[PDB]
Formats: structure tokens, sequence, C-alpha cells
RNA sequence: GCUAAACCUAGCCCCAAACCCACUCCACCUUACUACCAGCAACCUUAGCCAAACCAUUUACAUAAAGUAUAGGCGAUAGAAA
RNA sequence: GAACAGCUAAGAGCACACCCGUCUAUGUAGCAAAAUAGUGGGAAGAUUUAUAGGUAGAGGCGACAAACCUACCGAGCCUGGU
RNA sequence: GACCAAUCUAUCACCCUAUAGAAGAACUAAUGUUAGUAUAAGUAACAUGAAAACAUUCUCCUCCGCAUAAGCCUGCGUCAGAUCACACUGACAAUUAACAGCCCAAUAUCUACAAUCAACCAACAAGUCAUUAUUACCCUCACUGUCAACCCAACACAGGCAUGCUCAUAAGGAAAGGUUAAAAAAAGUAAAAGGAACUCGGCAAAUCUUACCCCGCCUGUUUACCAAAAACAUCACCUCUAGCA
């Protein structure tokens, strides 16, 4: 029903609520899959009523009883979130031992520096497809110059933040 | 106006510092150290240079026939371009000739 | 004429306007007639449970105590499920043809 | 925030600090180091500058941005709060900070000026520990359930199961729903 | 969800699933007076029409007959000190209609 | 006439003159591009 | 006295010393920030300004030997090793 | 692909829209770093134009004006030699 | 040749001075550069139609206005404060597809009688629109644009802009901040006798017009931005080259 986007109408009106305490990330490890997202479910019921009332709010012109409670929630979620990313990766290395889920590879494009190529997921093999012939991946000898141009500004960036810091601390040791 | 107003805050000098007390301690040790090292090899300062006043062209090839090996990209060309310049301006214009 | 504007659906004309567009994530496809084809395998179905009787709730106590945090990792795991190992004094190695493979992200979340 | 953020008396995030530090002050930061930090908020502090060069208090507020520490009731300067209007008002005693070194803590019983160390005992490990003697100083310093709250057993059932089933699969299983259908292959390049 | 690869369906693929949804939502006052029994939704950019029908018939159980979704343009013309332009988070705008007439109203909260 | 007014903008016409798929058929918009990296611009190219 | 005037700290140059960076989540060679379907791509003597009052051959990319031999419209110049 | 009223009657004639501007006057730091009215030639044809692609300087194009190629082209600007 | 303002360095100084080492070491000018401010100057340029109960009414103009391809991105609606008065500063939300875009499985394979009321009349520049048999196919409403006083001209710019529509009306707007009308200039109304006699020229405004010479076939184009032609090009004639995919 539309009566779950909004909190208790007791409550409409108090600039104050008593919840908190954001799910940790032992409590969450510490449960079922069904439970868990059960709870996720919740949450972003929850999360959804939290949004539509700072909606309500910023549109009536008037502060917030307490953002804390959302804070806690998005908390919440993004701890759900990693434990679950955590339990996939363990599956996943314990079934393949194969890291990062999302399958790749090292490459070299045009402009030489090493990118880690990401996989777009195709029907029809590499050999034959006339888009992706097309991405080629070479820097050709040329881009040399660049490269070194590249490397020599890195190397003058570090050398004055290395500067920068013993100047620093030169001028704290003059002050004591 | 060009002049400031306020003093400055009490320049603090000391003259006694570790290396005022010992500035110039240690150098002449050929004369009377059997002559063992020499003071051209004290100073701590850069590599392509270290006891040859020379010149500015001289000292501009000194440091590219010595260090041009491993020497920036843009850094070697205004060194370069600072060379061609001072010998067209050397070799050239001036005066009494 | 804007280099910093953010090229988008509202500034090109209408075909590349009707072509790039935001986020919409092809579901089907078109059959020469203008009469799309909405593949009713491609359309996502949420699979939301009962939320009856449910004991936990969005927002914890403060009351409650407090442990420390221990990433699980697959050791762990390994030491948990460790029955048959034991047993020997089930595994599935090859999951090409599995429903929901492993390491190829087949699987949505 | 941008760096060289003079962080003031006020929090950073009030009106009165954002009004005081635009998104376009370059001023000069001030030069403060000191990582083991010692002076907390609610511990038996004494001045020994400026006025009440002697008098104990408590700490409110320690900023250690800037190595700034509160004490409560001490070098405060008198302030016109608000006024709203045009006239007198209301006259408020306003605290100010107070560099460490010049603050330095009190002893319980001996109830004098001294440096703290911090000696690793057998307790766990590092704790105040006073020069003139022992004395190991301790540090400063109810919720019904409501409607929307957990409890104090139910987040402590431990309810998981290791097993090498994933959670879509178990969720597909509870579910009672069927796909007898097979992915087919895809290919990755 | 949002933000996540899907997987191609080829042919004889199994049905999509989507377990623990990402992306969320958000209904808003009415502009100009909207008719009855149609409420606004504040949508993301990645949610198309079907998919937020999905989402409520099987979250929030709520009878949707149609819906008509449309994407909304943010401001821009803003400028700070450093002279440095300022867009808005866009965001997409659904106008779902309830069926068998329940007739439902914005509630007012702040008596 | 008016020699003040040259401009006909045309977002299809620009794209196609200075877009990235025409800037990296050839070397020279790929040498272009890595210059424009190298001084540190914010856009690239259109 | 209106308008004005100063603050100096963020950071910069030199070498002295090591050889650097680089995928959480989706997106990026098609119209770059676009989930999706049948076709060739690589290796090239750099020129030129300027000085000989023009200008063609000519003009530069630890110490000592040595600015020697040697080359050079044998003139302006260039210039090694054992 | 689009446009060309009507009138007299054929790369015909007058004349709407429309194409260019032979002349006066104002403007000359102005409406405009090339404007305002008619007298002006054409206005079913060597006619104008909406969209896209191709021809780039030792070059392209050119019903030759040795004219134009982004306000200054006897050969547009940038980069490095300068 | 004799001195010397400023700085750092090594020397006691220490209400500001001495001995030596260094010059990015010392400004009335280089139509020199940056920042503010005099000078013409409170001079040139400038807007806002009238009454009023601010409900409303009155006077005039209109080849302008409606929707859209090209183009912009919220750019005169509300809320509080800033001020020719405000389109200025922060929040509010719009703009919901049926209109347009996002578009076609393969194999052999074939469309001789143009359009112009197309039937009389026909013509040259010879012309824009079609499918046959087989295989496999059965799930169907996903995404984008939708506002404005708006685009390109450094400006709120008498400037430049295509398509279907009544082109003057059902659209679209206000040339007069208020007083007097010194001098000079410009756009209009009339003129007692002449109608080109001032003027190198019939060069603005009106009549509407007769007979000649040079050159150019006539149309068309040229030096966008001072010369628009007696120049440029050819329907006609003529010279030379080429026996082929
Ligand atoms: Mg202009
Ligand atoms: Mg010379
Ligand atoms: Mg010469
Ligand atoms: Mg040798
Ligand atoms: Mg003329
Ligand atoms: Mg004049
Ligand atoms: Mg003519
Ligand atoms: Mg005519
Ligand atoms: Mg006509
Ligand atoms: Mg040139
Ligand atoms: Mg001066
Ligand atoms: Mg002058
Ligand atoms: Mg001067
Ligand atoms: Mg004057
Ligand atoms: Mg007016
Ligand atoms: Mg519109
Ligand atoms: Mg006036
Ligand atoms: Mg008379
Ligand atoms: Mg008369
Ligand atoms: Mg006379
Ligand atoms: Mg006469
Ligand atoms: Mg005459
Ligand atoms: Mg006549
Ligand atoms: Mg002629
Ligand atoms: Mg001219
Ligand atoms: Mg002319
Ligand atoms: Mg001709
Ligand atoms: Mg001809």
């Amino acid at each position: 029903g539309l009566e779950e986007f909004f909190d208790d109408p007791k409550n409409w009106g108090q600039e104050k609520v008593k919840s908190g305490a954001a799910w940790t990330c032992q409590q969450l490890r510490n449960k079922s899959n069904e439970d868990l997202h059960k709870l996720w479910y919740v949450l972003l019921k929850e999360r959804n009523m939290l949004l539509t009332l700072e909606q309500e709010a910023k549109r009536q012109r008037l502060p917030m009883p307490s953002p804390e409670r959302l804070d806690k929630v998005v908390d919440s979620m993004d701890a759900l979130d990693k434990v679950v990313q955590e339990r996939e990766d363990a599956l996943r290395l314990l079934q393949t031992g194969q890291e990062r889920a999302r399958p790749g590879a090292w490459r070299r494009d045009i402009f030489g520096r090493i990118i880690w190529h990401k996989f777009k997921q195709w029907v029809i093999p590499w050999h034959l497809n006339k888009r992706y012939n097309r991405k080629r991946f070479f820097a050709l000898p040329y881009v040399d110059h660049f490269l070194r141009l590249e490397r020599e500004k890195r190397a003058r960036i570090k050398a004055r933040k290395e500067n920068l810091e013993r100047k620093k601390a030169k001028i704290l040791l003059k002050k004591f | 106006i060009g002049i400031r107003l306020t003093l400055p805050p009490p320049k603090v000098v000391d003259r006694w510092n570790e290396k005022r007390a010992m500035f110039g301690v240690y150098d002449n040790i050929g004369i009377l150290g059997n002559f063992e090292k020499h003071p051209k090899e004290l100073i701590r300062g850069p590599i392509w240079l270290r006891g040859w006043k020379g010149n500015e062209l001289q000292r501009c090839i000194r440091k590219r026939k010595m260090v041009g090996s491993r020497m920036f990209a843009d850094d070697l060309h205004n060194l370069n371009k600072r060379i061609r310049y001072l010998y067209k301006h050397f070799n050239r214009h001036g005066k009494f000739r | 004429a804007d280099r910093m504007s953010k090229w988008t659906s509202k500034r090109g004309p209408r075909s590349f306007r009707g072509r790039k567009g935001r986020g919409a994530k092809g579901i089907g496809f078109l059959t020469s007639g203008w009469r799309f084809v909405q593949i009713k395998e491609m359309v996502p179905e949420f699979v939301v449970p009962d939320l009856t009787g449910f004991k936990l709730k969005p927002y914890v106590s403060y009351l409650a105590p407090e442990s420390e945090e221990t990433p699980l990792t697959a050791a762990q795991l390994f030491s948990e499920a460790v029955a048959p190992a034991i047993e020997k004094d089930g595994f599935e190695p090859t999951q090409e043809g599995k429903l929901f493979q492993l390491y190829p992200r087949n699987f949505l979340r | 925030l941008p760096p060289h953020y003079r962080y003031g008396m006020s929090p950073p995030g009030s009106v009165a600090d954002k009004r005081k530090n635009p998104p376009w002050i370059r001023r000069r930061p001030v030069v403060v180091s000191d990582e083991d930090w010692y002076l907390f908020c609610g511990d038996t502090v004494e001045i020994l500058e400026g006025k009440d060069a002697g008098k104990q208090g408590k700490v409110v507020q320690v900023i250690r941005q800037r190595n700034w520490v509160v004490v409560g009731g001490l070098n405060t300067h008198y302030r016109y709060i608000g006024k709203t209007m045009d006239y007198r008002g209301t006259m408020i005693p306003s605290e100010a900070p107070l560099l460490h070194r010049q603050v330095k803590l009190v002893d319980p019983m001996d109830r004098k000026p001294t440096e703290i160390e911090w000696r690793f005992t057998e307790a766990g490990e590092r704790v105040r520990v006073s020069t003139r003697s022992g004395r190991i100083i301790p540090k400063p310093e109810t919720w019904i359930d409501g409607p929307k709250d957990t409890s104090v057993e139910d987040a402590l059932e431990r309810t998981y199961v290791p097993c090498l089933k994933t959670l879509q699969e178990e969720v597909m299983e509870a579910m009672g729903i069927k796909e007898t259908r097979k992915y087919k292959k895809v290919y990755w390049y | 969800a949002r933000n996540v690869v899907y997987p191609l369906y080829r042919l004889g693929g199994p049905q999509l699933r989507v377990f623990r949804t990402n992306f969320f939502i958000q209904l808003v006052r009415p502009g100009v007076a909207q008719p009855e029994d149609t409420v606004q939704f504040r949508i993301p950019m990645e949610m198309t029409r079907v998919d937020l029908r999905n989402y409520l018939e099987g979250i929030y159980n709520v009878p949707v007959a149609a819906v008509r979704t449309r994407v909304q343009h943010g401001s821009n013309k803003r400028r700070d000190h450093r002279n440095v332009r300022i867009k808005k988070p866009d965001y997409k705008v659904a106008y779902v209609q309830l069926a068998h007439g329940q007739t439902f109203t914005f509630p007012d909260l702040f008596p | 006439k008016a020699r003040g007014n040259e401009y006909q903008p045309s977002n299809i016409k620009r794209k196609n003159k200075h877009g990235w798929v025409r800037r990296l058929s050839t070397p020279a918009g790929v040498q272009v591009i890595l210059r424009r990296m190298l001084k540190g611009r914010k856009s690239l190219s259109h």
C-alpha cells in the first residue's frame, strides 16, 4: 500500500525520532541469507520513506527532524552489500580461485598507458565482429616521446612535493 | 607608495651556529695532511662541476656533455637553445675586435 | 559550441537524440515496421518475499553489545565446511554448465 | 573542504563557521606535530598563563586540529549575544581556547600540574601515569526500545549456516521458483 | 539494480532474476495539481517503465494501471567565485495511475 | 554584407569534423589528443 | 578624510638521492563517457634561420693531449685518436 | 528534397515572395569591426536554398576577379628551428 | 680617478653604523607592460503612449504571427532579500506519446512505356517511388525530444535565417522621461515667372517620357568589404592530340 511511504502519522510534526544504531558488519555476517535479504528489503523501504520525507521537508521549507537515521540506514545497506560481496568473493575463490568477479585482462591502448581493459560480453566471437575489430590495441613508437614527457612531469611533481615537505619540516624545526 | 610602514621583527642570527662555528674547518688538508685529498673534492654541489671555474658557455657545454645523457627533453632543448644563443652572442656579437 | 557542456540527449538532432538516450538498457529490439518486441525473458522480475512475522528491524538498539570486525575469508569457510574432509579419515570443480556460474558474472547481484 | 582550513571555534558544519570561512578565503595558516595527544574532554586541568593562572577547571572542547583546549569557567570573555533588536540585550561570558603545554593536567590527590607519560602497563596497555608517583589517571566521560528497534537477543541468534549454495540459488530454492531452462554459453572477448 | 552489468539473454536462456535491488525511488507532491489517483515518482536514470511497474507490484503490491515516465533537465545557470558551472543532478519523473479508482490523495505533514 | 556572422552551428558537422572517431582514425588526431592530455586541459575533444 | 598604502604564506628554481605511476560499482575507437551480432592499418637521408657583410659546397647537438694533426668556394670555419 | 502569387502571352515581358545591390541621403568610436527607402536586373530557369559528404597551401578551387580558402590571402594561424 | 643609497655572507654592534666578498647593485623619457586615478565630461548616447477604481478604458502601427528541421539549455512563474523599476541572488517544479527519432533474416531474382487535372496536344533536359519461390519465425508495447521573451553576430545588437499556413485579420507591438523650440544638419508638405539657364555630369523629388554615337550576340558572373564594366563565359566557326575497357 501507499501508506508505507510514510511513517506513523502520530509522529508527523515532532522534529525528533528515537531510532539509531546502524547494522555493523559482524551482526550482518552472523545472519542467514533469507534474513539478510529481508533486512535489506526493509532497509530499502525505510530509505525510500526517509527520502520522501526529505523531499517533502525541502518542498515545505523546513529543517529535517533527524537525518541520523537515514545516514545509519545507508551505512547498514552499505555494510550488507559489502558482506554479500565478501561472501561471493569467498565462494568464487573456493570454487575456481579467480580474483575479481567481472572478467578482464591488461591491454595497451593508443596512449600506451597500461589500462585494465573491461570485457563487454558479446554473442559472436572476436575474429569476425566488425566493431570490436576497429578497437585496435597498440601505442606505436612515436608515443614514447609523450610517455617520457608524462613520466618527467610526474617526477617533477614528486620532487616538488618532496621539497615542499622538506621545507615544511625545516620551518617546523626552526619554530622550535 | 613603495616604502612600507611598520618595521620588521628582530631578525635573530646565531653567529655561533653549528655550520658557522665549523665553517672552513678541515680545509687545506693537503699542505699538511701529507697530500691525501684535494680540497676541490670537499665542496658538495653539482656532479658535472666540482673544482673548475670556467664560464657560462663552458659550464653549459660541460653540463650538456656530462649530464645531457640523462636530462629531460624540455630541459635538454632549453639548454641547447641557451648554448646556441650564447655562442651566437659571443663568437659574433660584442666589442673589441 | 561548448566543451564543458556534457553531451546528452538534450543537444543533438533528432537522430542522435533518439539514438543515444539515457541509460535505457536495451530490453528488446525492433521488427522492421516500428513494432517493438518486449522479450519476457529480458524483463526483470523483482523477487520480493513476504514480510510476515519478521523478527529484526531496520534499526538496532544501543543496549546491544559490541563485537570485533573479522572479514570472512576463504580459509574460514573451508574450515567450517569440513565435513567430508574429516569423514575421509562433494565439490563442484567445473561449473560451465551450471545455472548461475561463478567466475563469469551471469547472475544479477 | 579546501586545504589550509582555519578551524575556528564553531564546528565545521554550522552557519557561523561557513560565514566566517567562505569558499574563497586564503588566510595565513597558523603553524602547529604532537601525535601522542593526552588532553581529553573532561579532564582536571590547570591554567598557567593569562587570567586565572592557577585555578583548576574542566575541559569542555578539544579541537586538536590546531592544538586548542577550552576549559569551563576560565579565560572567559564577555559578549553581547545576538541582541535581536537595537538595545542593550544580555551579556554572557564566552570561553576561549588554550594551547597545550601552558595548560597541564591535575593530579588526583596531589592536585598539582605535572607531566604524564605513556607507560606500557600489563592492563593492555598504554595508560596515563603521573611522574610524581603512580596514580593511573582514568578517562573522562537509559535507551528504551522503539517501534523500529530490533532487540538485545534477536541480533545475537547466529542463524548463518556456512554451505556452498550461493545466495541467489538459496533464495530461489526457498521461494520455490523453478526454471528448467539452461544458460547457454556466452562470449567475453 | 543500477550500475551493474546485466547477463545478456541469448535465446534459450532462463528468466532474468533481480535479487537485492540497488536503485531506489521516492514520490513528491504534485506540481500543478495532478488528476485523481495520480501519484508522482522521482525515478533515477537507470530505470524503465515496466521496471517500475514490476518494482511496485512486487514491493508495495499497488495495483498500477498505466505509467508515463520522462526525463527532467537540471539547472545550470549559476557560477561560484571560480567562474565554474554547476549542473544539478538530473533525475527521471513518472506519473503512476492507480487502478480500480482507489482515489489517492497526497498526505500533508507539519500540522 | 555583414561579415560578422559566419558560424552555422550543427552538432552533426561539428562532431564529424572534430570527433573522437575522426581524431583516432589517423595518427594526426592521436598526436593531437596526446599533446592535449600532456598540456592538462579538461576537455580533450568535442 | 573620501579614495588609498604595507603586511606573508601557499608555493616556486638548483642540483645533492632513489629509477616512477597504473582496475572498488558500472562507461567509454559508433556521435567518446552509447549492455548486445558476418572483414586494408607499422618501419622513411629532417629541413631551415643565421656567418662568410649576397650566397649554391659549407655553419655547433672528470683533466691533459689540443684548439695539434687533419678537412675546408684551402676563406668564413670545422676539428679525433693513439 | 523544398520554393517560385498574379497579369500579358519562348534559356518571352511586367510584377508577390525571393536573389544581388548601379545612385542619393543619414551613419563614420554608428543600428552595423559593412546598416537604413526607391529609383534598380531577374523572378519555370546558366534560378535560390534546408541536410550530409568530398576537393587544403610546392595546395584546393576558380563562367580569370592572379579573386576566395573564417573579419587583414601576391598566398590564413599554431607549434619547434628564431 | 676619489666616494657612495639597498640587500645576503664572516666579524663586538643592537634607536642603524664599519671592514672585505655579489650584482636581477641605484630612472624626468625607450607612440615600454601591470593597478588605480585626472582630461575633454557630467559634454556625445540613451530609453517609458495616455487616464485611472491600477478592475478597466482610450490613441496609433503592423510583410507580421502560428508550429517545425537547424540551434540554446531553464534563461521576465511562486517564495525572502537586493533597486527608470527589475530578467539579480538561494529553494520550489515543470516537459508525461498517439507527433518525430531509435528499424528490416538468408538464398537464385527483375521493374521498356516518366510527372506536369495526363484523355485529347505533345515535347526534350530521357526522367524520384513495384516483386517472384523455399527455409525458420508467433514473444508485442522498451528508450529519447516535448519549457521560455529562445539561434549566430564581443552588447538587451534597425544585422543574417528554411518549411505549410488569411497575408490583415480572430495574430503581433508602443515611434512621445518632463518643459522651450536659440543656431546648424537631415526626412517630409507648398510655392507668386522660367523649367536644368548654378552644375564636368537630368546627380535626390516629380513627370513617365522623343530621336542619336561607341562597345558588347542576347541571358548569366565577376573584384563578399570603395572600381559590377566597353571585362569574364558560349549557341557558331576553327587548330592540335587519342584506336581503347
Ligand atoms: Mg562584431
Ligand atoms: Mg647572424
Ligand atoms: Mg649568409
Ligand atoms: Mg682516449
Ligand atoms: Mg556605377
Ligand atoms: Mg565621414
Ligand atoms: Mg545583365
Ligand atoms: Mg522581369
Ligand atoms: Mg513570376
Ligand atoms: Mg602562411
Ligand atoms: Mg618610476
Ligand atoms: Mg607617440
Ligand atoms: Mg615610460
Ligand atoms: Mg570638449
Ligand atoms: Mg517610447
Ligand atoms: Mg516547443
Ligand atoms: Mg527627452
Ligand atoms: Mg506660374
Ligand atoms: Mg516659381
Ligand atoms: Mg556659373
Ligand atoms: Mg550651364
Ligand atoms: Mg547639361
Ligand atoms: Mg522616347
Ligand atoms: Mg553581353
Ligand atoms: Mg572595392
Ligand atoms: Mg559596386
Ligand atoms: Mg566564352
Ligand atoms: Mg555557346
